């Protein structure tokens, strides 16, 4: 059902429908090292790729109903340059009569034009002047969906966002070749980057968008608070979901110190273009590979490692005791060589059991393999200190909200460009 | 009907006046006078505390404008509820009851008042304590005259204006000995702090115990038993009075003749006994306004609130402009640097009263310093860095801000007005509050100096009043006096100084001391004993009120000119003395 499926290969990028679309690439499109199925466009010439299709696909009816699928990654507007600077970025016209996709100052646009010059267009419009971002700098799967006859509907994530009849437009056509290049960007320093383009014939509805979500968000990796994947050996920045204005903080070194949940958190400001929560605040926490014998540094499932946790340039490791007062027990950052048998190991959990795509959560168990429990805060004394209990887990098996047992990984990115 | 009832009322106080001059001056009237001053020093106390703690409180309570003015304004509406209320309860109930229980309240109020942490219950505190306190002078006064004969009245109830003044100097020199200790930081409970104006109000709080603990001593007076119908305890406490003045005397031998007293013949549940009260509390200030009391009436109106609203603007109007020209005088020694390019090198200093305009610095770092009244105007930071900043009064308008970062600082939100950020970081900021709130150091040793001086100049008057009461009259003095005070008030113009305005709050004070003692005995002796209590407590509550439009309207005036509340102090004292020269002579007569 899909005519163009954009997928990484042997240095190159293959369509993987059986129609053979021509796919060339200039010298300045970059990819990412670990997922090289990430394609990076920066704002140049040379930085362009064109998909030719076939001449038995190319849009040129007016009943035919049509779905784009896709996930964006957009940096962060810095300065007021970017305001009121529309530029395109993927486009499929020609005789001003097409299909586009463009951005703009917190928005993604769609556009629609057909022969008599009628345009439609459906945005998503999303804030800057936020604490924390669920958009800014982070990927966003963007799924449009075209019917001739009732609308043309927007989905971010999945969920519906905007919708717009097109009852009136007429015959539209359609280029034979698709662009993927920054058009019309005033900023010299802007980029984007784009994955997993594919093209429909007919509307998505709801449930196969969803399964086409979940297909493609790769559930049984852990992943970064950018969307990225996780990897062992690099120091991240620690978030709390439920509790996200205080971050994680060491006052002593070992089981007489304790690490807690200090605030409130700092900002970022650029006089009305971004008031951003500062995200480079707290203590690293280091994931150090102990059983997972994939060669590969990806982070994945199940996966039984130790967290390295890092004062004053100096690698430490999360510990607790085993036996001690009540269910909800201490965690402590302690030198590597004096842990002994103090319960060090944590599975990495993404998926839940019936495989739904949740946030990255921490279960602590011991050298036997009796699961602690997952990792989170607990207010003792009005102070927000860090423990690791199996009360997260007696409410996961009641299927209850669990409070402070979800975590998310802050590498540091050029796409925020926060000062450390 | 009326006649009869006339007669019986002439032929009690004639009986009673008698059997006064029959027991005589002596001890029992000395120990009421002083258990009744300390009942009045409670009441002088009390008006000083919120004053004198709003420069320690703005800062431990985050609090702004429009909330230091009602906590000003409080005490005086909590008077002038209070003032009527017991006022109105203390011709039902009893003086020495009904005193017992505002007391009370005012002591249980300012002892919670001094651990509140929050303003609104701070607010309802104070109040509350005010409510308490504001019964105090009228049931007092009435409660002392009782008890006198007409040979000398006005003497022996002016003599009883002393303790105000002496709580006055009370609270004064607390303020002086506890206050400036801001070392103090008792902790108990670690979101609450414990800080020395807390001390304060409990040491201010204090003489309404002290008050308490001396009128549990005392007899009910016997007019307000003969009043109600109550015959064998009048006679009782009568006869005390008679032992107790024998004793004194040397002569512990004589025996009370008096055998019998004419007495004034008298003609759910909880609900019914609180609307019965009501009513005849009601019935009493209604009775206040008939037509044997009605052109008194409204000219004690009259007298009570312009002198009432003349005072209290005056008394808040001094500090303000003390205040108004230490400002001014602070603004005028401002120093300014147009201009200044800097290089990279660190910065530590404490600035003072400095404008900075036009600066352009370049990766600078400022570690550790204070700014007092410090403003940078038209500057550019660029790559700078603030480490251990804490500002009082600095601002930062004009300026933009590239690349820079402020590390542990209290520059908050409001202290960037029309200033531009570009790409920068605020880390660790500093505990504060939200917006401005001023800072109050030193000076505060000489305002208690002033406020003292206030006190220690209605000295004079007072001994001089006292000496000369029964020898001149109660409408003689108050027309001499608020005419004085008039002089004084016209006489405002020849001082700007700060030595001028203390001079000119001496003179005011040391002047309008008579007239109010004229008034307080004047208004004791105008009212049967019937209505005493709640005619007093209606003019102190008036009193109250227009305190409070005075201080509001006065202190509305300061910085702008020198003609309005010379304008306002004279007009109103002006007829305050015109109304009390058509008042009847009082002197040489039995209270009746
Ligand atoms: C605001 O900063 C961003 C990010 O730069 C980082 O943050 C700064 C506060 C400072 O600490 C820099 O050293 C950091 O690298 C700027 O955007 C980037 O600027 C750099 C220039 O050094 C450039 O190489 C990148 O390509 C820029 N990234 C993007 C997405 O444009 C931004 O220019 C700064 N704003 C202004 C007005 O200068
Ligand atoms: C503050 O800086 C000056 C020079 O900038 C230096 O001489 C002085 O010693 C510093 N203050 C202290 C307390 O060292
Ligand atoms: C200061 O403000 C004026 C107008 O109020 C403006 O013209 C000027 O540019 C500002 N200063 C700087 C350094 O920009
Ligand atoms: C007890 C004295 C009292 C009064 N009601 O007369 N005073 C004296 C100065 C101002 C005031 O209220």
């Amino acid at each position: 059902t899909s005519i163009l499926s954009i997928v990484y290969k042997k240095d190159d990028l293959i369509d993987l429908s059986r129609y053979g679309a021509k796919i060339n690439i200039g010298d300045r499109v970059y990819y990412d090292s670990i997922d090289k199925n990430q394609i990076k466009l920066i704002n140049l010439e040379s930085s362009t790729i064109e998909v030719i299709l076939k001449n038995a696909i190319v849009y040129n009816s007016m009943y035919e109903n049509f779905s784009t699928s896709f996930w964006i990654k957009i940096p962060k507007y810095f300065s007021k340059i970017n305001l009121n600077n529309e530029y395109t970025i993927i486009n499929c016209i020609e005789n001003n009569s097409g299909w586009k996709v463009s951005l703009n100052y917190g928005e993604i646009i769609w556009t629609l034009q057909d022969n008599k010059q009628n345009i439609q267009r459906v945005v998503f419009k999303y804030s800057q002047m936020v604490n924390i971002s669920d958009y800014i700098n982070r990927w966003i799967f963007v799924t449009i969906t075209n019917n001739r006859l009732t609308k043309s509907k927007i989905y971010i994530n999945g969920r519906l966002i905007d919708q717009k009849p097109i009852s009136n437009l007429g015959n539209i056509h359609a280029s034979n070749k698709i662009m993927f290049k920054l058009d019309g960007c005033r900023d010299p320093r802007r980029y984007i980057m784009i994955k997993y383009f594919n093209l429909f014939d007919k509307e998505l509805n709801e449930k196969e968008i969803k399964d086409l979500y979940d297909s493609q968000s790769n559930s049984g990796i852990l992943k970064d608070f950018w969307g990225n994947y996780l990897q062992y050996d690099k120091p991240y920045y620690m978030l709390n979901l439920f509790d996200p204005n205080k971050y994680v903080d060491v006052n002593n070194i070992g089981i007489r110190g304790y690490m807690y949940l200090k605030g409130p958190r700092g900002s970022v400001v650029t006089t009305n273009i971004y008031l951003n929560s500062t995200l480079y605040e707290g203590t690293k926490f280091i994931i150090k590979k102990y059983a997972s014998g994939n060669e590969d540094n990806i982070v994945r499932n199940n996966d039984r490692v130790y967290i390295n946790v890092v004062v004053k340039n100096k690698e430490y490791r999360l510990a607790t005791n085993a036996s001690q007062a009540g269910v909800e027990k201490i965690l402590s950052a302690l030198e590597i060589p004096d842990v002994g048998n103090l319960s060090q190991v944590v599975v990495m959990k993404s998926k839940d059991d019936q495989g739904i795509r949740n946030k990255c959560k921490m279960n602590l168990q011991d050298n036997n393999g009796n699961d602690i429990g997952f990792i989170g805060f607990h207010l003792y004394d009005n102070i927000a200190k860090l423990v690791a209990s199996n009360w997260y887990n007696r409410q996961v098996g009641k299927a209850s909200r669990t409070f402070g047992c979800s975590w998310e990984f802050i590498p540091v990115d050029d796409g925020w460009g926060e000062s450390s | 009907g009326e006649a009869q009832r006339r007669k019986e009322r002439e032929e009690l106080a004639q009986q009673y006046e008698a059997i006064l001059r029959e027991c005589g001056h002596g001890r029992f009237q000395w120990t009421l006078y002083f258990v009744l001053g300390l009942a009045l020093m409670a009441d002088g106390v009390e008006v000083f505390v919120v004053g004198f703690v709003l420069p320690s409180a703005e800062k431990d309570m985050c609090l702004s404008d429009s909330n230091k003015g009602m906590l000003g304004l409080i005490v005086y509406l909590g008077m002038m509820v209070g003032a009527f209320l017991w006022g109105g309860l203390a011709d039902r109930l009893g003086r020495r009851q009904c005193l017992l229980i505002s007391l009370s309240v005012n002591s249980v109020f300012a002892f919670f008042s001094s651990f509140v942490q929050g303003y609104g219950t701070f607010l309802f505190c104070r109040l509350l304590s005010g409510v308490g306190i504001g019964g105090s002078i009228p049931i007092v006064f009435s409660y002392f005259s009782e008890f006198l004969a007409q040979e000398k009245r006005g003497e022996h109830l002016s003599w009883l204006c002393m303790f105000w003044m002496i709580g006055g100097v009370y609270a004064a020199a607390m303020a002086w000995a506890i206050i400036p200790h801001y070392g103090w930081s008792f902790q108990m409970g670690s979101a609450y702090q414990f800080h020395s104006w807390r001390v304060f109000v409990l040491v201010c709080a204090f003489p309404s115990v002290f008050a308490i603990g001396a009128l549990t001593t005392q007899p009910e007076s016997p007019r307000f038993f003969l009043e109600n119908g109550k015959h064998d305890e009048a006679w009782m406490v009568l006869k005390q009075v008679h032992d107790t003045n024998m004793r004194a005397k040397g002569h512990p031998e004589r025996v009370f003749s008096v055998t019998h007293i004419k007495t004034i013949h008298q003609e759910q549940r909880w609900g019914v006994r609180a609307l019965s009260l009501g009513g005849q509390v009601w019935g009493n200030f209604l009775s206040c306004f008939g037509p044997e009391y009605r052109r008194i009436t409204l000219m004690m109106m009259g007298v009570w609130f312009t002198m009432s609203f003349s005072y209290y603007g005056l008394t808040v109007w001094f500090p303000d402009m003390i205040r108004h020209l230490q400002a001014v005088d602070y603004a005028s020694r401002t120093k300014v640097f147009p201009g200044e390019r800097v290089e990279h090198v660190t910065f530590n200093f404490t600035l003072e009263n400095q404008i900075h305009r036009g600066g352009q610095y370049f990766n600078d770092k400022f570690i550790g310093l204070r700014l007092k009244s410090v403003s940078f105007e038209d500057s550019l930071f660029e790559e700078c860095y603030f480490e251990d900043v804490t500002s009082s009064n600095t601002f930062f308008r004009n300026c933009t801000f590239i690349n820079t970062v402020f590390y542990n600082t209290d520059l908050f939100e409001y202290k960037f007005v029309n200033s531009r950020l570009i790409n920068s970081t605020f880390l660790h900021n500093k505990e504060g509050c939200p917006l401005d709130v001023t800072g109050t150091g030193e000076g505060a040793y000489m305002v208690y100096f002033v406020s003292f001086l206030g006190t220690l100049a209605v000295l004079p008057g007072n001994i001089v009043s006292a000496l000369l009461m029964d020898k001149i009259g109660r409408l003689r003095m108050l027309a001499g006096s608020s005419v004085m005070s008039c002089v004084s008030c016209f006489f405002l113009s020849f001082g700007n100084s700060e030595s001028a305005m203390i001079a000119l709050l001496c003179l005011f004070g040391g002047v309008s001391i008579a007239s109010w003692n004229a008034l307080d005995v004047l208004t004791v002796e105008l009212y049967p004993s019937d209505k005493r209590t709640t005619a007093f407590g209606f003019l102190n509550a008036l009193c109250k009120l227009a305190a409070v439009l005075g201080i509001s309207i006065f202190t509305s005036f300061v910085g702008i000119t020198k003609a309005a509340p010379i304008l306002f102090a004279s007009a109103a004292l002006a007829l305050g003395s015109s109304l009390a020269l058509k008042l009847p002579e009082t002197r040489g007569q039995v209270l009746q």
